C-alpha cells in the first residue's frame, strides 16, 4: 500500500548554527507529498 | 603498473598521499600546534 510523507526526511544540511534566517540550499532530501 | 628498479623517471613509481580537509561547518577535530590563551571577553580582541 501507500501513505504520504507529508513534509518529513528534511535534515540539517550542515553543522553550522543559525537564527531566525530564511537560508536555503540544494542537496538530496525527499520531496514533499511524496509517496511512500 | 610494473615496477622494476630499472623503471625510469616518468615510469617508477610513486608514493602518494592525498590530505582532504574538511571545512569549518562542524565541530573542530584536529589542530595546528599553536598555543592557546585566556577567554577575555568585553575587550575588544584579535581572536582565533
Amino acid at each position: 500500500a501507500y501513505t504520504n510523507s507529508f513534509t518529513r526526511g528534511v535534515y540539517y544540511p550542515d553543522k553550522v548554527f543559525r537564527s531566525s534566517v530564511l537560508h536555503s540550499t540544494q542537496d538530496l532530501f525527499l520531496p514533499f507529498f511524496s509517496n511512500v | 603498473y610494473g615496477f622494476q628498479p630499472t623503471n625510469g623517471v616518468g615510469y617508477q613509481p610513486y608514493r602518494v598521499v592525498v590530505l582532504s580537509f574538511e571545512l569549518l561547518h562542524a565541530p573542530a577535530t584536529v589542530c595546528g600546534p599553536k598555543k592557546s590563551t585566556n577567554l577575555v571577553k568585553n575587550k575588544c580582541v584579535n581572536f582565533n
